[PDB]
């Protein structure tokens, strides 16, 4: 029962298409226009961990509110059972839940089965219902089948220290908030085809720290689940 | 003079119908994956090519003349900037491939830049 | 929490289908570039039933609608808004060729077809030939899209609106006169000529995670099999 | 708003629509027929079976005094109205099918084994004493496709200039009567091509209606009918 | 199983005495044509042992060819160099030799076609 | 094999004023390779499975029954050297892909030396 930074590893893997964007970046080639969240040194297609953070920070305030009904307005009204993990202005406090960024690990075997230019061109369309004319756009993606790395840390009971109980169950909200995010789009274009993703090998471990024995378990339980 | 002789051609290919009949989303297929040619050219420290990629300025080499057929435009525009023969030369290092990176590099933003282009 | 609820299904067709984007193949189908394989995606499936759900509320008691935002309440509610937004309230899941295997199996081997055409011009009766390739005919899509209880993101006053069952279960036919016409109806392009008579099979939906009670989604699915 | 035309189409003669390449291209003579590609059965196209509607009526819907319809955008208004072009950008309302081989599971026990049959043909060309072969092919005349089409109308507006370019049902029988003249001559004409060779002859049974969404009167999609059952 | 090469010799051994052929491709058009209208179906089952309605049917083609060998004696001469009527016995076993031997079947049209014309 | 495709263009009949071959004539072999290859991509062991090694003996049937048509595909595959390899596969994976990859150099080319004046 002493410090802990329970490390969680595991595979993303997109199933669909992916467009998180970043609007102005300098790709410079034509209709990159709509890039994605690439490395800027490798030039290969990354993840924030701002968006996965702000993914799970919206659609869990949203699942555990929505039921509690009260709407939570602002990223500081959400419940402590939310931005215990996630941080608050209120509280001042520093989150818990150090959402890392990752990238692209599996390049390797995308030459391997022959995906040749790692970002496909999904193109799309505009219909007006009265004129019937086509405009046209070229919109930008990554390749469905590349995967990317899980990390994310979770710092123990610092402040007068939450118990065995605050890891458990808190625990457990992530995985019960993974697993929304799994049927739930991550990328830009939502609802409408893309940014879908698959999560796998998610396992959690004493990266440091001297991490308790019955308290390991329950929490390999339900992220190794869901 | 590479770097500039770029505009002398992309003002050279003629449109009279008032629009660029060579449009910049008729190289889409040469242009996203000469981006990912592009990526790992300068990662590669060696002076001569890697032996997994001199088959690449092969295999983008053929795209260039499948995709010269298959238009009009693109038909013309290709060897009179001469990209089959600065791909023909081309094969020792990447002395003359991050040339040519940059010579499509001249003419894709010159090709944005001299025409309306709205987006 | 009440959570999302994901509607399963399964498209087949049943002739060919035809989603252009873009050997010296000219009009291909939408080709998913890593298993090369046939895909159908969630934006000509988005996009099409907005332009049938949005002309048949709509577009029979005089409605003109014209540009894609001035649809109903009970359109902008499931297919997202900028203006009102309670909430974007239909992800649709994109799909891609689900049965490789049988469509290998029972014969078939090129897994896309080049279905010719010819002009003629009556000046002179020439023949111009044209090659729409499609789909075969038997290949079976999965389906997947994911409804949700919808609680409001309100630009408007009304804040903390939460739809209930009611509301829901309103939306179950717009989900079944969403795809009864659309089975009717196209999904790809070369326009009425007959590419596209497709078929919606084995429609359900789920309580994938949420507190839906047990007397209400029996009752949804009965929608779904009214087309 | 949309009413599906149910129907049924038996082929008296030969047919060849459609020969290109071949797709399977192995046990066929160098002119082909076309086939249902999971499993080999000659279909019917959407493409002629609008190639043909469109191209019989530049004779009786038109072309009076020396006005060719030289390409077929130059229609007059009604044709417009059915199948669209590029004039007004319309959608259409005569959407097709394609439409492939039915009885299978009948034509084997009334006799007919082949699905189709090489019919030898003769070509005397008087040059150097010959008689030139040529291996046409032709379709089993006791096979029957099935057969659907749905008009659809949009009621609120289905053009721009002006608000309002629906049909009310006032509009549909004139479309009815271009049906009934449509599939008219298509009656004793060649569904396929390569004319004047005794090809393409179709009877269309049970050639009825059903209202796929919408109320409609009573009293109009019967005597709509008799535009349908006439031809 | 490697009888797509036997198909590359077994054509040689085709009696051609004028210096030209003898057993044109215009002569098969009834043996040919029907041996792929069973194939379009055999593969359509999903059973790999077949329904006794599918073991009866291959009969046909059987005794077309034994008509075609009394008819025509090119016939008779490329049933037993190639042994068609011989595969033709144990081919209501299972389909496997029967998708095999129009896979053989297919191969012997191909280098016959090979040395001739074919102009149209 | 790249510089064997401008090589074969060197030896096809165009005394006429015009060309033999198109896609179209060998557009039923694109339907059967491009389809082949591209599952063997996917293929992650080196020697082919039993599922498709009959099915590179399919083409094996079809190019020489595509070469019993008329004399434009009778000087094409012979002046490539199709078939004089193409027996050569039936082992492992990596010149079936050369051998694919030629072709596709090929026909790249081989319609495509100015097919619209016919030239």
């Amino acid at each position: 029962t002493g410090y802990a930074k329970i490390e969680i590893t595991g595979t993303i893997t997109v199933v669909t298409g992916l467009h998180i964007g970043a609007g102005d970046g300098f790709s410079a080639i034509g209709a990159v226009d709509k890039p994605v969240v690439r490395d800027p040194l490798t030039k290969w297609p990354m993840i924030p961990g701002t968006s996965l953070k702000g993914k799970v920070r919206t659609l869990l305030s949203r699942q555990y509110g929505a039921d509690t009904e009260t709407f939570y307005r602002k990223p500081n009204d959400d419940p402590a059972q939310i931005r215990r993990l996630f941080g608050d202005t209120k509280e001042y406090k520093t989150g818990r839940l150090v959402f890392r960024d990752t990238k692209l690990t599996n390049k390797d075997d995308l030459e391997a089965r022959g995906a040749k230019t790692l970002t496909e061109v999904k193109f799309e369309n505009a219909i007006n219902r009265v004129t019937a004319k086509a405009n046209p756009r070229q919109m930008e993606r990554v390749i469905p089948g590349s995967e990317f790395a899980f990390s994310l840390v979770y710092e123990v009971s610092f402040g007068s220290l939450p118990s065995s109980d605050e890891i458990i169950e808190d625990f457990n909200a992530i995985a019960r908030g993974l697993k929304l995010l799994e049927l739930d789009y991550l990328g830009g274009s939502g609802t409408r085809g893309y940014g879908q993703v698959k999560f796998s090998d998610l396992k959690a471990r004493a990266a440091v720290g001297t991490l308790d024995r019955s308290l390991l378990e329950m929490l390999n339980h339900e992220l190794a689940a869901v | 003079d590479y770097v500039k002789q770029a505009e002398q051609v992309i003002r050279g290919l003629p449109k009279k119908n008032g629009d660029f009949e060579l449009t910049t989303t008729q190289l889409r297929v040469l242009l996203s994956l000469t981006a990912q040619l592009f990526d790992e050219a300068q990662l590669s420290s060696d002076q001569n090519l890697s032996p997994a990629l001199r088959d690449k300025v092969q295999y983008l080499r053929v795209r260039f003349v499948y995709q010269a057929g298959r238009e009009k435009a693109v038909r013309v525009f290709v060897e009179r900037a001469g990209l089959l023969d600065e791909l023909a030369q081309i094969g020792d290092s990447r002395d003359r491939l991050l040339k040519f990176c940059h010579y499509m590099e001249a003419l894709v933003a010159y090709k944005k830049f001299l025409d309306p282009k709205e987006t």
